[PDB]
């Protein structure tokens, strides 16, 4: 351990803070004040329209959509007291989820996953939220999210999330999280359930190369994955003052949750295993039949193109004037072992 | 420092024909090239970003490729007022450079 | 607020070996968090790159042909940038753009920038 | 209101109140009239088959209070069985299995239970459940299950079914048992995919267990709000029953896991033998067809002549070079 | 087959595998006075529950129902846990009870020269200062126990029936020690047959391996259960400060499953390297085909074009004619051998 | 039946002080009783003279090296007031790393790990800790450890060990062995790039053992580097009385370490399950290349020897009488058919 | 003391003794002439390229009061980065690289350096290094090198080893650009062989990238008397630039691996593509050549005369044989 510093850069001012990422097609602000009894919600542009909400009496939820533009987000760090080095974990993106416990406020990086059909990609969206006094600031690189439920729940007053303080509004945003996990492994079910009704019957390099493609995209989850059970660890067992005493038990609930998710992408990757081994015997059992045919041919004829070169040579000097003529003994016998090879072959079971 | 070889100075081409151009870096650039065009007497407008990347607020059918030091701009179907000057520039170092440009008119 | 635009004023006639400062007005941004760039073309030539500022850091990077004779600079406090041009040859008698530029990020190690914004151009002539 | 389930080919109600004293046996073919209307007096069991007619469940609600969500959920087939707690009655819903010797494929589909003080009611699908014993021992009057109470008859029911489903995990064994024998015995190519669609079953198996212990272990240990205290143990059995399930299923999955790389092992080795055999013929062979066709070659100025009889000595050199090449493969152990 | 199917859940049938015999012999000890008879009497021995001395039942070879019954009734144990003992295919499993526990157990028994696992069923009750433990046969692996109580050796002796039990148990426990022990020697022996001579036989080893290893496995986990639950909770009965005792015993029991963890990847492996190794066994015999052909095939196909049955050829001279085949010829077997040799197929 | 012995002291009654492990060549006794400003160092023999060093007002590390001296073991637990239970658990070496919260004393179980480069082989030494007031006792089997920068920090005031108490070297000594956890996992990861350049280049019989036996090793470190992160966790979660609220954040920093272990050690894990694949495939490659050798050669040359035989029979109606060149036009088709083999096998490009 | 590389043997020293006023150089090649450089408060650089001759380093060795291990270490160029904290001086092990394009070949050099009050010593092996930068730096004052003391001299050769780290991992990200345009599109077997150099390439990079992380991690975190706290953020920020470099790195070493995958997977294919074409070839050749050999024997019984001009009906059983099997291998999908 060590203090906190902006670490430095080759080839880049101190003073700048960079996005590590690729998209910068948007940008907007969504705000949602509410108390127990009137909430408001609005979408701007302007920056200096949501500074005014840190000393805000109710909880209000902030969603700044698009982070490609560093200086809204160096500007809400600087009035919130956000430590330079936090929003510089902000706008980077190559990283792992954690948190990090400060004097007045919780910095929580999460990952979001988007599952397409069209050649089975996965594609990864960082959110970060750092969770306040009295407000959740909440970062997301592009548009669409999958916190609609939470904010459904706010805007009409469904369970007990108008009556909670911002913590409850943490928990919520993680459990939508949690949900958008549990919906991805279906989408995974999915697919491997169209990988399996592919391989058995038709298979080829294709095949192969889109296993792999699956076995990587679990290799991501469960990467990504463990950490989000560290991280629940770490908020429930680790309660700072931010957090109440009271809504621990839902910090548990998704712990569990995530306990979950993890063991289900763990079997989800024994799976795509077995079907790859079950892609290579198939291949294997095809080498069989070839090698039989091939190694049966071979076993039948060879002998016979042996024997009449044995006989098929010139030396003045043979038993050539045999009673039958010799010659069809000759046949006779090679069609005898021909047969007798023929019937191994048989009692061994091969073609 | 390090210097762009922009081929051709001058291209003739049609509308709805595609056009290949290319420059070629004297030196290492880790895929840090990004394109402009300039229509004579207004100032040039990006298009293409990280030698690949196209601009929010640009047309798809401009493309970027990078092949080594080799990298190109491909215009899937010219237009009417795509007629313009198209230049390179590199941003590894602290000190950037411009290709000498490729003006593209009708044939 | 409004829209982001470059705005440079100041550049004109001048007798050889005259200085004359050109300056960068910026609106819609905050100078501090973004770098500004010079970019100079001659009649009938490419462009060419001239001078840098990183005003959040002071950070500065000129041009070889034009380094130790231009001096770069930016004030926070009045949103603007200068680049004031001394013993100005012949040579240098072009448009100067004032442009904006981002930083992207490609590898750990590797980082480039590019130009969104730029203005219209101050056509600095030198002539007698 | 609106439901997945494919079977409508048969619609009937059970009903039948058992007493201390007497039993009464009705199974009238439509609704008539619930002869108990929560008499609270004598312990009683009501069951109704098929799920279309959907006017049976609004009745029952609408006279029992039952919530509209409950009963919304109670017309789900793809719903994971779960377990809920109100004052009134206990929301609880399991599934049923059936599984054959010819199609190697579960049927599934789902049966659910609410029970309320002195009365019993739950939902059937399909006929010919594994509820035999249980009628059949309520008829003769055997046991203390006609004693007294309705909670001890939840358990009986419980208790069916998880034998039940100790009885297709005992054919799943079986089947296992069977499939290990052919993949070590007599590999082919049908026995790869029977491996996968088993495992795939067993994966199933286990995402239905895993749930049902879950929700066991909720049903024990909570203080449920209406249940008798002298209940417990029996609820304590069926969760250990439930517990040895899943180890039992998870032993399935590994063994299934191994049983696929044997199978790919004795297909390899079996490869391995295959060429043993050809490189062995090929090796002897060659060579012989290479000295006759050197032997027979049509120049006239050949030296062999009758040196001694030459013929068998190309014969003897034949043979040894022949025996040679055969001493060498059992030296390499090919054969 | 563990299945009761359509029985009442009061039933008291015994399902086991043998029945040969049925024997009891108690041992009652105190602080300075030990007893030790054995009688097949059940009224012999069954007052002893109205004492303030531990004692130590055992009654072996349950095929009759009538005698465990009687202990039952005697004791007032529930008919559920007497369906529990009067079974053998069961997990060990732990229940607490207002005046006395039951404890299911596992003993082993592991057959090295063919290869087969034997499981055998051990039932220990302990009430007030009664300890009593049923067995499917003679033979059991709490003889330490009885070496210990006989000769006066250690701290059983001064202890209450708390510590019998943790004795009994720990001796079991002592016993999967040994049984792992011969499962890593066999573990050993497999991983080097497997990987220096492959056979047909390894691989049917493999998966008898593997399979010992689960059915352990699924043995062990309970046990852990038991202990867990022994220790986390102690009940009433058992004595406050033998609770460190049972917390020794929970270690060896999280230690033998770490162990049958690992033991499970090294068999899960092995198959694997029978894969590398039959691999590379199909290499080398297609290297010595390939050779074979490579050298052979075109001897024969010269011998062939040097031998056939045009009316004109260079036949009477070419180069002094027929020693000029067989060098040449000779020379390009060389060119191979040499070839292969560069390549080091040989 | 080697060292493994878990047949060891089985028919033994419990708090038997029997040795169970290899070495009981070397013995020493070492005493630090820093302080504030002053340190001494007492390296004895005999156990006589280190007893009145736990009633002193003062940190002290007393060190006793080799175990197999129950005498030494026993007299020391008897005069500290240690548990015969612990004492065995001292001396038996397979003990699972574990802590045990005494209300006299907390009680380590820990193992440190060696690992040789030249030989592909791995030990693991046992090491165990009792915290017992203002003291640090320590018990271990053979001379050598990781400790040497902990006994450099007593040694010159470098750090803040001889400003602290007690608690604070055993933070010490667990942070020592982490670290030499760190730098041992540099090592296997080092032959594990070895091992993947071996298996993808030059596949063998070696190979293949080796990396049977580095699977083996992966293996039993996880299996060890587990319970250390329950171990930490315990230290600094439940806070028992004998340590110091402050010293807590630096056993949290220490768990947060041994996290990185775990991770590092399932990737670590994973690379070598997918080795020996790997190894499959490449050794296929070279089969596959014999093949292609085989089937040239056998392509080239039977159709050949084929049209050989059909010229060479018997046969007296045969146009063998040079009807056009007859020789010399055969073999001109016969090497027109090599030649027009040989260009198929370039397009197909097997050679 | 053994030199334990092989490259050639060329001892040339380099004095560059520098103060905030003016600097003085020369170029020697006599040893005599280092010696009273050990006084001077002015910041002293000394360079011995040729190592190999041992004379000279133990000149230095006992002139400079350090113990013969580090001189035995200086020798040795198989060497690890590491550094060493002494009473009286620091040592540090470093390494620089020179990657040919050409050949695509990853050479390595070990260069040590030596910190003593008011003097650093420098040790090459061959001639050229990439210190230029700073020998210009306190030749010109471009910086602040000649205001300070010979610690900022160590953290600038530092540094400037760290840059030329960067220059090569661009030439790297040109290459793995290429070979991954090649590999993805337009596979080879020259490809193969690029992607494995590539591969050492990077695990020598790795191995060789992480000791310097670590030796900048112990360099700036811990502050020996020699060296002043005046320096610790400019090591810091090395230690940041040696991050990049280890970050970069692995996502190179991540990408490559993923290239050799994917053409590690799809052997079997090829496998059976040859199989097919050896028994294809095989099986419609050898019962031909068979019947020849047959017509071909020397027996005097058989029938060769007229029959409808003889060899027509042998050609004309074969090419029926010989379509059969060509009819059979269109089946199975094999043709
Ligand atoms: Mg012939
Ligand atoms: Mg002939």
């Amino acid at each position: 351990m060590e203090e906190k510093r902006l670490s430095a850069k080759k080839g880049l001012p101190p003073g700048t803070l960079v996005y590590t990422g690729k998209y910068r097609e948007d940008f907007e602000i969504e705000v949602m004040n509410y108390s127990i009894e009137e909430f408001r919600e609005f979408k701007t542009t302007d920056v200096e329209s949501v500074l005014p909400f840190r000393d805000s009496s109710t909880p209000t939820w902030i969603n700044i959509t698009g982070i490609h533009r560093t200086d809204v987000v160096q500007r809400v760090g600087e009035f919130f007291g956000i430590h330079p080095l936090v929003l510089e974990d902000i706008l980077n993106v190559h990283q792992r989820p954690k948190v990090e416990f400060f004097e007045n406020y919780v910095f929580i990086v999460l990952k979001m996953f988007t599952y397409d059909k069209n050649l089975h990609e996965l594609e990864s969206e960082q959110v970060s939220l750092i969770l306040t006094k009295n407000c959740v600031l909440m970062f997301q690189e592009k548009i669409g999210d999958v916190f609609d439920p939470v904010r459904e729940r706010i805007r009409y007053n469904r369970g007990i999330i108008r009556k909670k303080r911002a913590d409850y509004l943490l928990y919520s945003l993680i459990d939508a999280l949690v949900d958008d996990y549990f919906v991805l492994l279906e989408k995974i079910d999915d697919e491997i359930d169209v990988l399996e009704e592919e391989v058995l019957e038709r298979p080829e390099k294709e095949t192969v190369q889109r296993t792999h493609q699956l076995k990587r995209n679990l290799v991501e989850l469960r990467k990504t994955i463990w950490p989000l059970r560290e991280v629940l660890s770490s908020l429930y067992r680790d309660v700072p003052p931010l957090i109440e005493k009271e809504t621990v038990p839902y910090f548990r609930d998704v712990y569990d949750h995530t306990i979950q998710i993890a063991d289900t992408v763990e079997t989800f990757r024994d799976i795509v295993s077995g079907l790859l081994d079950v892609y290579l015997s198939s291949v294997s059992n095809k080498t069989n039949e070839v090698m039989k045919v091939l190694t049966i041919i071979a076993t039948i004829f060879m002998p016979l193109t042996f024997i009449a070169g044995i006989y098929g040579m010139n030396f003045e000097y043979m038993p050539e004037l045999r009673w039958k003529w010799g010659y069809p003994v000759v046949l006779a016998v090679m069609g005898v072992i021909a047969v007798i090879m023929v019937v191994y072959f048989k009692k061994k079971k091969w073609l | 420092d390090i210097q762009m070889t922009q081929s051709p100075s001058s291209l003739s081409a049609s509308v709805g024909d595609r056009v290949t151009i290319t420059c070629r870096a004297s030196q290492s650039v880790s895929s840090a090239v990004a394109w402009y065009q300039q229509k004579p007497g207004k100032a040039p407008k990006l298009l293409i970003y990280s030698a690949s990347s196209l601009y929010s607020g640009v047309p798809s059918r401009f493309s970027g490729s990078r092949s080594g030091t080799d990298f190109t701009l491909t215009i899937s179907s010219l237009q009417p007022e795509d007629f313009a000057t198209y230049y390179c520039q590199q941003s590894s170092s602290s000190l950037i450079t411009f290709g000498q440009g490729t003006k593209v008119e009708i044939k | 607020i409004s829209e982001v635009q470059l705005v440079e004023s100041g550049g004109g006639l001048v007798q050889p070996g005259g200085s004359l400062r050109l300056s960068c007005a910026a609106s819609g941004f905050n100078v501090s968090y973004y770098s500004i760039h010079w970019v100079r073309q001659a009649p009938g030539k490419g462009l060419e790159w001239v001078a840098s500022i990183s005003s959040s850091s002071g950070s500065t990077s000129y041009a070889d042909s034009v380094k130790g004779r231009f001096t770069i600079s930016a004030d926070t406090s009045k949103n603007t940038a200068y680049l004031q041009m001394n013993s100005l040859r012949a040579e240098d008698t072009a448009v100067y753009y004032c442009a904006r530029s981002y930083w992207y990020y490609i590898w750990s190690y590797s980082y480039g920038n590019a130009m969104d914004y730029w203005g219209q151009g101050t056509l600095v002539t030198v002539s007698s």
